[PDB]
RNA sequence: CCGAGGGUAGGGCCCGUGACUGGGGCGAAGUCGUAACAAGGUAGCUGUACCGGAAGGUGCGGCUGGAU
RNA sequence: UGGGAGAGGGUGGUGGAAUUCCCGGAGUAGCGGUGAAAUGCGCAGAUACCGGGAGGAACGCCGAUGGCGAAGGCAGCCACCUGGUCCACCCGUGACGCUGAGGCGCGAAAGCGUGGGGAGCAAACCGGAUUAGAUACCCGGGUAGUCCACGCCCUAAACG
RNA sequence: CGAUGUCGGCUCGUCGCAUCCUGGGGCUGAAGAAGGUCCCAAGGGUUGGGCUGUUCGCCCAUUAAAGCGGCACGCGAGCUG
RNA sequence: GAAUGCCGGCAUGAGUAACGAUAAAGAGGGUGAGAAUCCCUCUCGCCGUAAGCCCAAGGGUUCCUACGCAAUGGUCGUCAGCGUAGGGUUAGGCGGGACCUAAGGUGAAGCCGAAAGGCGUAGCCGAAGGGCAGCCGGUUAAUAUUCCGGCCCUUCCCGCAGGUGCGAUGGGGGGACGCUCUAGGCUAGGGGGACCGGAGCCAUGGACGAGCCCGGCCAGAAGCGCAGGGUGGGAGGUAGGCAAAUCCGCCUCCCAACAAGCUCUGCGUGGUGGGGAAGCCCGGGUGACAACCCCCCGAAGCCAGGGAGCCAAGAAAAGCCUCUAAGCACAACCUGCGGGAACCCGUACCGCAAACCGACACAGGUGGGCGGGUGCAAGAGCACUCAGGCGCGCGGGAGAACCCUCGCCAAGGAACUCUGCAAGUUGGCCCCGUAACUUCGGGAGAAGGGGUGCUCCCUGGGGUGAUGAGCCCCGGGGAGCCGCAGUGAACAGGCUCUGGCGACUGUUUACCAAAAACACAGCUCUCUGCGAACUCGUAAGAGGAGGUAUAGGGAGCGACGCUUGCCCGGUGCCGGAAGGUCAAGGGGAGGGGUGCAAGCCCCGAACCGAAGCCCCGGUGAACGGCGGCCGUAACUAUAACGGUCCUAAGGUAGCGAAAUUCCUUGUCGGGUAAGUUCCGACCUGCACGAAAAGCGUAACGACCGGAGCGCUGUCUCGGCGAGGGACCCGGUGAAAUUGAACUGGCCGUGAAGAUGCGGCCUACCCGUGGCAGGACGAAAAGACCCCGUGGAGCUUUACUGCAGCC
RNA sequence: GAGCUAGCCCUGGCCAGGGUGAAGCUGGGGUGAGACCCAGUGGAGGCCCGAACCGGUGGGGGAUGCAAACCCCUCGGAUGA
């Protein structure tokens, strides 16, 4: 339940922060953090290649166990639910009876104190990771590989889901979070449940400051620039686009489809997305 | 106000030093040219 | 010291009046259409929503104070 | 105390019919629609039929002039949770009752916010007709919304 | 055009007279008072305010009167801007 | 002889401006050829969260001493950051290296690129981050945590003794972390003392005093004392920490758990080593056997890796510990002791500045620490003062205009003016009180008031201590006293009403624009299924992102509230396996050349032939667009109503003479004595209108309007006064400019505005203070305007290519 | 050439003092339980006043300047984008 503030500043008026009702451990696992190196949107040539990046809060990267087929048939306990600043989802800490410790992203309804397991035999229960072919048709699912043994790839943001629609050959049919229907191989792993923290979409950043906290520098409208900078540059006063609305680089930002038409995954997209 | 020249021994040698010149093609040509002209100094004096 | 009252400031109530604006009542013989009273020629009323020169219309749900 | 009937309410589950849509087959010069039409759709292969898939909402027969509820209102089926109500026995308390300004709660539809959902239906709106006109009735489309969650609204021919 | 700074204001004047006032007059449809019109006259004077960047103009309150023009539409090596 | 020519030299302006913060000076005595300027003294003034002190960077001898005064110093100079010379910087512990990693850099493996080169994991490099052993005093003209004294400590080597499965780049633990707020106890620092030590002092009317003045400490090894941090112990199992592993991780059991036990810090004490004032008299010495004690305040620093809350979730690696592998257990490690060993570089001095960045000894710029007291609510604010440091490297006069900075002003009080521009008013605190509206926070310091000093008396709580005294932080009551006046000096809001624009805090044209512009949460559309899209790159490779549609890219709109209408004909985009058009290619009716001939060679029609275009659809918070004439009502007027032409459709809601209205100062209304502005209305909207959003909107605003109150030198309308200049004298001494000049007025004339021509008038020669009408004055080869088959930025359905994509 | 300037990355540092007084918490009220109410505690915030620090609104000065952007009075931000 996202929390409101009283209007004791202009920004507190609408600003909303997460409930955090599920976090049980407030400092991370020292053995499972790396220095997350901030780019600022700058590539290896040093160029701003992705714009309006930088200046956000310092973070450590939490290593997340995105395979889980490492540890078939080894039950792990959920010791904690932790805050991760690298993703929207929450993360769960796993003490395997092995003694090995791992983070997975935390599904919805998962409770500290319960036990999860990975493998072809696992119960169809929230938090267990199985190949796609063994999960029954119709069960919602997340952290879904896209190619066998290549790592969980889809439905990893908070609140999201994927649903197993049908089977066909060595392939299962998934309704991804975007509403498209795709073929994914059956040996691809997936984890029972949706991702927790759905209330995430209902957060109101309330002021420009929180955007700067997230590493989001201020975005500038192309209409506000000069023609040397952008297709919408200039005019005397305000000015309609006066040409098909274009990106900074020339291409048309309204409608213009951009996927590769000859991409081999076309033989595996069944239907483009929704809404 | 704050002016353009803010000396900095580490900056001076690292940007214009002999080693910074030797690394790059354009650096060597610098050193070659200033040798051909006969400069008493091939890089800035910086104390270290 | 209290003290009629006077002054300064800010409030609350009331009455009169105001360019213009909102509908309302009434007014022998204006203009428009015909919504209602018959199944009134789309049964009608209704609360609501949207819409239309106007009466009204349509959606939803309800009433019979509806007809055969 | 022991029983009975019931769409009373809330949650989760889940079954089949029909509509639309998508896919495969098969098949061809029309389908649709009306008072008659036309817009519409169809040789870029529709309609009509078979198989396949997804999705939503609404629950045929039973179904009644019936039942339940305080009223609004509640109808596939399953289980959980919960109200009222009636009856029998004549066991207990001993007038503890009636009503009820205020207050509180509930309260069809439509509507409003924030999420989701979207088949069918459909204000608005567009088109075709009709007409003197037709901002209608009739026809082809069609956005809210109808549906889910939570929070508002608190109206009614909320009627016996 | 190897630059003659351009509106308005303020400051400071000075000049012209086709005279707003004051002085002298003739004519009058000048009884008086008060006007009208024309002639002589540049000595002096010719206000304060509201609006507008304004010059102008309109208004307010006055006044003997609230003149009109020239001076690089006088005056930015004088100010304003 | 001219090129605003080039190089140099030298004039003019001119003994002119100026001589760089208005913190300020005067005198005596020295020194010397010479003194406002150097030295010394006394007096005066200035800074004192600095204008004092300590680091850092940068500078690089500038430091100290003797010896100098040509140049440098804005004057002077005997002085100097100047000239000549000599001297001067001392470390195992300070900083850096022989340690560690960060971004980044580099880069065995590898990848890529015509060459040059670009990448890249490890590893290496890389610091103000981590790690690491010295504190106090004395000493030099000048270095001192460095020399020296006192007391401490680190590592390396080697020996000895005891102990132990020893052993590492390997494994693990740890190092190891944000923000706000913060406890307990200390220390830094400070205040007081009637106690302690001191050279003395008694004034000018009083005081020989519980008088005045000064000072009353600092460092310290082990023990101990107080305060904290860190820290479970054992056993069994164990499949994980890429070999192993008694360590670590996971599970089970007893045990110990506000404890404690151990360990590590800070503080105090602590043998001991130091320090020690005013004042007096040549930095010295004395004081002095100096004393070195008590009470209070009290850190933002310390204990610390402390506690709490929060969301935006807060480095790495080494040291250090633990685990074992090869190995080795005659070794090796651990502890303790002893001896020995311990390198390189920096260390002068300036350092908010005369030594650094600004060409200058330049009112500018420069990161960190210390920054004492009193009073004012507090404070690093303000006034004044300690320590300390300065009086700003031209002076002496005079007492004009004018200028700057400043003070006051009779009556009036915005009449000033583009505008109350500016300057007044107001001003902190405590108390009383406080409106519309509102998103319930606010608006609010709204507004408007009362209080404020000093004396005496009575008293409530809090901190220390003890529960008292004392000290100390908040108060309360009563009676009084003085002045024009008690935040008595200094620092310290003018208020209100009402529109427009933008929600807001923010951002911006460095150096003429801070705004209504940008941004902003928020809203919508669109792309993207991951080797994503998109971006940068020839590529490799990066970013995106070690993210995954609740995500990321692009675009417009811009909190919020109520809303966002009609047109898809055209352009775009989206969909469309048919048709049409369409290149290379295929195909080869048929011809052509040549050869005696097989042949060789050439041209070539039908038809098959992608993308794109055509065509069919969709699509507006995609590019965009949203009519004209005529007629009609029983006064008139006007048309709810109709007629017809056109369109892809003819502007809905809301708003409107507006940040938009041309006619225009539209008209009507309010305000005003008077109102082209303002506000409220009306609607013939030249030419509003719905995400280039439409209408509102509390709060906000150095935004732009209109009004009022207060108060004023803004004004009528000016006056006087202050200082810095101007002025005069001594010193130093520029500048733009400049064809030469022996350079008057009028009316004319002249290339059409004449000192220079004509005519006339006027005029002795040369200066000084002033003022600006002229020299079409000066600085600038007009920036407006045009011309050049000049240039550049930008645009697009101009032309033609190219990247990219298909 | 990024020793100025713009943005970002790594690592450090700075922000006197006063004022307002969110959530939560505890108690108390209320209730069937709740909501909510009151007091206290608490110490939130692109909160309020104001130094340092960062700015550069208005005006005056300066204009061959102390300065090729300065000086004075005034004013904006000052725990945060
Ligand atoms: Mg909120
Ligand atoms: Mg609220
Ligand atoms: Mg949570
Ligand atoms: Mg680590
Ligand atoms: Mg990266
Ligand atoms: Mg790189
Ligand atoms: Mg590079
Ligand atoms: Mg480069
Ligand atoms: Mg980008
Ligand atoms: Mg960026
Ligand atoms: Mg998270
Ligand atoms: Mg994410
Ligand atoms: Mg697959
Ligand atoms: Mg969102
Ligand atoms: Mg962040
Ligand atoms: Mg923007
Ligand atoms: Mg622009
Ligand atoms: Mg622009
Ligand atoms: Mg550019
Ligand atoms: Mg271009
Ligand atoms: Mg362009
Ligand atoms: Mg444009
Ligand atoms: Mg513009
Ligand atoms: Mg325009
Ligand atoms: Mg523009
Ligand atoms: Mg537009
Ligand atoms: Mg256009
Ligand atoms: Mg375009
Ligand atoms: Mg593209
Ligand atoms: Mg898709
Ligand atoms: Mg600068
Ligand atoms: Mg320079
Ligand atoms: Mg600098
Ligand atoms: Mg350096
Ligand atoms: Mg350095
Ligand atoms: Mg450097
Ligand atoms: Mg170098
Ligand atoms: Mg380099
Ligand atoms: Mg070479
Ligand atoms: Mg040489
Ligand atoms: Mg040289
Ligand atoms: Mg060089
Ligand atoms: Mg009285
Ligand atoms: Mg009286
Ligand atoms: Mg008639
Ligand atoms: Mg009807
Ligand atoms: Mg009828
Ligand atoms: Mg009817
Ligand atoms: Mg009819
Ligand atoms: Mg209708
Ligand atoms: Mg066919
Ligand atoms: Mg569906
Ligand atoms: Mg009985
Ligand atoms: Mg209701
Ligand atoms: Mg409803
Ligand atoms: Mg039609
Ligand atoms: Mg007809
Ligand atoms: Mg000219
Ligand atoms: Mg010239
Ligand atoms: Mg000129
Ligand atoms: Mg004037
Ligand atoms: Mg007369
Ligand atoms: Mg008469
Ligand atoms: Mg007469
Ligand atoms: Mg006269
Ligand atoms: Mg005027
Ligand atoms: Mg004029
Ligand atoms: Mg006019
Ligand atoms: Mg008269
Ligand atoms: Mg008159
Ligand atoms: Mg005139
Ligand atoms: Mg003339
Ligand atoms: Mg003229
Ligand atoms: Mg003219
Ligand atoms: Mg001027
Ligand atoms: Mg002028
Ligand atoms: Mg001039
Ligand atoms: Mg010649
Ligand atoms: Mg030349
Ligand atoms: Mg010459
Ligand atoms: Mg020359
Ligand atoms: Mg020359
Ligand atoms: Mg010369
Ligand atoms: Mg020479
Ligand atoms: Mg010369
Ligand atoms: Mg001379
Ligand atoms: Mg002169
Ligand atoms: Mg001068
Ligand atoms: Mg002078
Ligand atoms: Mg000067
Ligand atoms: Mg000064
Ligand atoms: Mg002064
Ligand atoms: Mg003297
Ligand atoms: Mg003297
Ligand atoms: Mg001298
Ligand atoms: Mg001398
Ligand atoms: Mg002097
Ligand atoms: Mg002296
Ligand atoms: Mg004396
Ligand atoms: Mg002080
Ligand atoms: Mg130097
Ligand atoms: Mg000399
Ligand atoms: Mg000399
Ligand atoms: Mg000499
Ligand atoms: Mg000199
Ligand atoms: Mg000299
Ligand atoms: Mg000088
Ligand atoms: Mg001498
Ligand atoms: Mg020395
Ligand atoms: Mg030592
Ligand atoms: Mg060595
Ligand atoms: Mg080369
Ligand atoms: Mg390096
Ligand atoms: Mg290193
Ligand atoms: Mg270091
Ligand atoms: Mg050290
Ligand atoms: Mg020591
Ligand atoms: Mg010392
Ligand atoms: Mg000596
Ligand atoms: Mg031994
Ligand atoms: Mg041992
Ligand atoms: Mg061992
Ligand atoms: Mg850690
Ligand atoms: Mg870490
Ligand atoms: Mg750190
Ligand atoms: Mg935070
Ligand atoms: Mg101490
Ligand atoms: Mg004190
Ligand atoms: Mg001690
Ligand atoms: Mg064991
Ligand atoms: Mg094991
Ligand atoms: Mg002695
Ligand atoms: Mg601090
Ligand atoms: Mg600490
Ligand atoms: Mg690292
Ligand atoms: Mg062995
Ligand atoms: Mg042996
Ligand atoms: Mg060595
Ligand atoms: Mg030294
Ligand atoms: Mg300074
Ligand atoms: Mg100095
Ligand atoms: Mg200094
Ligand atoms: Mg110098
Ligand atoms: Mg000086
Ligand atoms: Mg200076
Ligand atoms: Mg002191
Ligand atoms: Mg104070
Ligand atoms: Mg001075
Ligand atoms: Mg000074
Ligand atoms: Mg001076
Ligand atoms: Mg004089
Ligand atoms: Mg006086
Ligand atoms: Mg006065
Ligand atoms: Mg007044
Ligand atoms: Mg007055
Ligand atoms: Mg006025
Ligand atoms: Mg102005
Ligand atoms: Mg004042
Ligand atoms: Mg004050
Ligand atoms: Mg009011
Ligand atoms: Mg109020
Ligand atoms: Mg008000
Ligand atoms: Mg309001
Ligand atoms: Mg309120
Ligand atoms: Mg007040
Ligand atoms: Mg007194
Ligand atoms: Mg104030
Ligand atoms: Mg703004
Ligand atoms: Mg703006
Ligand atoms: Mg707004
Ligand atoms: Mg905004
Ligand atoms: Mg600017
Ligand atoms: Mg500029
Ligand atoms: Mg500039
Ligand atoms: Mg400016
Ligand atoms: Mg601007
Ligand atoms: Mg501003
Ligand atoms: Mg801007
Ligand atoms: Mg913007
Ligand atoms: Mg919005
Ligand atoms: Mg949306
Ligand atoms: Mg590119
Ligand atoms: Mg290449
Ligand atoms: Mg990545
Ligand atoms: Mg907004
Ligand atoms: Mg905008
Ligand atoms: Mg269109
Ligand atoms: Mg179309
Ligand atoms: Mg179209
Ligand atoms: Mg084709
Ligand atoms: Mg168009
Ligand atoms: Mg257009
Ligand atoms: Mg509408
Ligand atoms: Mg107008
Ligand atoms: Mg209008
Ligand atoms: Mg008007
Ligand atoms: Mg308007
Ligand atoms: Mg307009
Ligand atoms: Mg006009
Ligand atoms: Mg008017
Ligand atoms: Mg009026
Ligand atoms: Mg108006
Ligand atoms: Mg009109
Ligand atoms: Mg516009
Ligand atoms: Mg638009
Ligand atoms: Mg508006
Ligand atoms: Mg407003
Ligand atoms: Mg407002
Ligand atoms: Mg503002
Ligand atoms: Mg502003
Ligand atoms: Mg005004
Ligand atoms: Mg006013
Ligand atoms: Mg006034
Ligand atoms: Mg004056
Ligand atoms: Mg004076
Ligand atoms: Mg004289
Ligand atoms: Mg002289
Ligand atoms: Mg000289
Ligand atoms: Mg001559
Ligand atoms: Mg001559
Ligand atoms: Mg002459
Ligand atoms: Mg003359
Ligand atoms: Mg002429
Ligand atoms: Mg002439
Ligand atoms: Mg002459
Ligand atoms: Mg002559
Ligand atoms: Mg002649
Ligand atoms: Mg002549
Ligand atoms: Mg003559
Ligand atoms: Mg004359
Ligand atoms: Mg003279
Ligand atoms: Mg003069
Ligand atoms: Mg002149
Ligand atoms: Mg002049
Ligand atoms: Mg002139
Ligand atoms: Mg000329
Ligand atoms: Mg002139
Ligand atoms: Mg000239
Ligand atoms: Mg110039
Ligand atoms: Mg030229
Ligand atoms: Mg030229
Ligand atoms: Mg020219
Ligand atoms: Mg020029
Ligand atoms: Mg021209
Ligand atoms: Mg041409
Ligand atoms: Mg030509
Ligand atoms: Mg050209
Ligand atoms: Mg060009
Ligand atoms: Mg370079
Ligand atoms: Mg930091
Ligand atoms: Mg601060
Ligand atoms: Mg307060
Ligand atoms: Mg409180
Ligand atoms: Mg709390
Ligand atoms: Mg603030
Ligand atoms: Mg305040
Ligand atoms: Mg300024
Ligand atoms: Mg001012
Ligand atoms: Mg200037
Ligand atoms: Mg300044
Ligand atoms: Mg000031
Ligand atoms: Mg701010
Ligand atoms: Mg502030
Ligand atoms: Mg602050
Ligand atoms: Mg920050």
């Amino acid at each position: 339940a996202v929390k409101k503030f009283k209007p004791y500043t202009p920004s507190r008026r609408f600003m909303t922060v997460a409930d955090f009702s599920e976090i049980t451990k407030t400092e991370p696992e020292k053995s499972l953090v790396k220095p997350l190196k901030k780019t600022g949107g700058r590539n290896n040539q040093g160029r701003i290649t992705v714009r309006f990046r930088g200046g956000g809060h310092k973070r450590l990267y939490r290593i997340i166990d995105f395979k889980r087929w490492d540890k078939v048939g080894i039950p792990a306990k959920v010791a904690a639910i932790e805050y991760d600043p690298n993703r929207s989802a929450r993360i769960a800490l796993l003490h395997y009876v092995d003694g090995e410790k791992r983070y997975i992203i935390a599904p919805d309804g998962l409770q500290v104190g319960q036990q999860v397991v990975a493998g072809p035999d696992a119960p169809i229960q929230v938090g267990n990771a199985l190949p796609l072919r063994f999960i029954p048709v119709g069960t919602v699912v997340h952290a879904v590989e896209l190619e066998p043994k290549k790592g969980a790839k889809l439905a990893r943001a908070a609140g999201t889901s994927a649903q197993i629609q049908g089977r066909e050959g060595d392939y299962v049919i998934l309704r991804l979070p975007s509403g498209e229907l795709r073929k994914v191989h059956g040996e691809c792993y997936a984890t029972v449940g949706a991702v927790g923290n759905a209330d995430h979409k209902n957060i109101v950043l309330g002021k420009a400051g929180r955007s700067r906290w997230l590493g989001r520098r201020p975005h500038v409208r192309g209409a506000a620039m000069n023609p040397v900078d952008h297709p919408h540059g200039g005019g005397e006063g305000r000015a309609p686009r006066g040409r098909p609305p274009a990106s900074p680089w020339g291409w048309q930002t309204k409608g213009l489809k951009t996927r590769k038409r000859r991409k081999p995954s076309s033989r595996f997209i069944i239907a483009r997305r929704k809404k | 106000m704050k002016r353009t020249w803010q000396p900095n021994r580490r900056k001076r040698a690292k940007t214009h030093g002999f080693r910074a010149r030797m690394r790059t093609p354009g650096g060597r040509k610098v050193l070659k040219r200033r040798r051909q002209k006969g400069r008493w100094r091939l890089t800035p004096a910086v104390r270290k």
